[PDB]
């Protein structure tokens, strides 16, 4: 059944490599949890939790990834509750499990809604290597018509 | 004073407020009536009747002398912004890279700027559109005022919706009307007036001078 988890994370990234790493993780539990045919709340959480350090032990224990997946464990359990339709169960989590990660990818949008007036004209930047929400914002910036030029650190290693 | 209008239609030989009427009362032709004056320290005060105060005024409003009413106060729902030395942007308006700006200048909105172009000291009104490799100096341009690429401007008024073509050339003094069009190629001397009917002036509407006459 649902094996490899991982290389539903890797297709994601052949899928799509614009998108970051935990986002691809996120949208592999919730396939994950999608493909379970699960009975009790307990069998849930030991399955993402056996899951999830699969999935974190897979990655170099990479921060950005084992924060997304620790909290997003977290926050399905926030308001979780039981009442007489099991199936509001996996209803309730895969329901919410997709409105975290529909606000997770859009968040890299928002923050440059934010960042993007923080730039002035003929202002100087610098910026330490690649940082992908560095970008975004430089770029909506540069759409919207605004001289500046910035350095790059060149990031060793 | 509400004597004044009826104490101006007698004595009707009055006619210029300062010239006949204070002159009358202060000989005593018109008798027994006193006048004062206001000598105001600060602020601001003047008015608008010569080229040479247009001009003045224009470099001192800019220069916030009548603060609050500035560009940047907007008082029409106008897009204005200040930024230092006296330079002032509206919004949707489009600047090249190249093309810079210096000081004491004004930019109204939807007005294009070529590239490589210098403009400096000068007004120019909205919805207008300059040339690329330009320059213009202590210039007046208004609304819906076009400018071809290369072109020589400088301590010159622009009236509204003005063509001007490429590789033009203009010196200090001059004044243009609406519509008037100058070929490319061209050059225009100093306080040459021009309009678009020999009601007294001279220039027409589309080549540039020694052309079109009548």
């Amino acid at each position: 059944g649902e094996f490899d988890i991982v290389q539903v994370y890797k297709k994601f990234l052949q899928d799509d490599p614009e998108i970051t790493m935990p986002v691809a993780a996120i949208e592999a539990l919730v396939q994950l949890l999608s493909r379970s045919q699960a009975k009790t709340i307990s069998e849930f959480m030991d399955i993402l939790q056996n899951g999830s350090n699969t999935l974190k032990e897979g990655v170099q224990n990479n921060i950005s990834l084992s924060a997304g997946c620790d909290i997003f464990q977290r926050f399905v359990t926030r308001s979780l509750h039981d009442v007489g339709d099991f199936e509001q169960c996996k209803r309730h989590l895969v329901e919410n499990g997709k409105l975290f990660i529909q606000r997770a990818r859009a968040c890299r949008q928002r923050i440059a809604h934010l960042g993007y007036p923080l730039i002035r004209d003929g202002s100087v930047i610098l910026t330490h290597g690649f940082s992908r929400g560095v970008a975004a914002v430089l770029l909506a910036a540069a759409k919207r018509h605004v001289r500046f030029k910035v350095f790059v650190t060149e990031s060793r290693p | 004073s509400n004597d004044v209008p009826a104490l101006f239609t007698e004595n009707f030989d009055y006619q210029d407020i300062r010239k006949d009427f204070v002159y009358g009362v202060l000989t005593s032709d018109l008798l027994g009536k006193k006048i004062h004056c206001h000598v105001a320290k600060e602020n601001y005060a003047a008015r608008v009747r010569s080229l040479q105060t247009y001009d003045a005024i224009s470099k001192d409003v800019l220069s916030r002398w009548v603060y609050p009413f500035v560009p940047d106060s907007n008082l029409l729902n106008q897009t204005f912004s200040y930024q230092r030395h006296q330079i002032y942007k509206e919004e949707d308006v489009v600047l090249a890279r190249s093309c810079i700006i210096k000081a004491r200048t004004l930019i109204g909105a939807y007005t294009k700027v070529g590239d490589a172009s210098v403009v400096a000291n000068t007004i120019i009104g909205r919805n207008c559109t300059i040339g690329s490799n330009c320059s213009i100096d202590s210039a007046f341009l208004w609304e819906d005022v076009v400018i071809g690429d290369n072109c020589r401007i400088g301590k010159a008024i622009l009236a509204n919706s003005v063509k001007i073509g490429n590789n033009c050339s203009i010196e200090d003094g001059a004044i243009v009307a609406a519509g008037v069009v100058i070929g490319d190629n061209t050059i225009i001397e100093k306080n040459k007036r021009l309009t678009t009917f020999e009601s007294h002036s001279q220039g027409t509407l589309n080549d540039p001078s020694l052309v079109g006459i009548g």
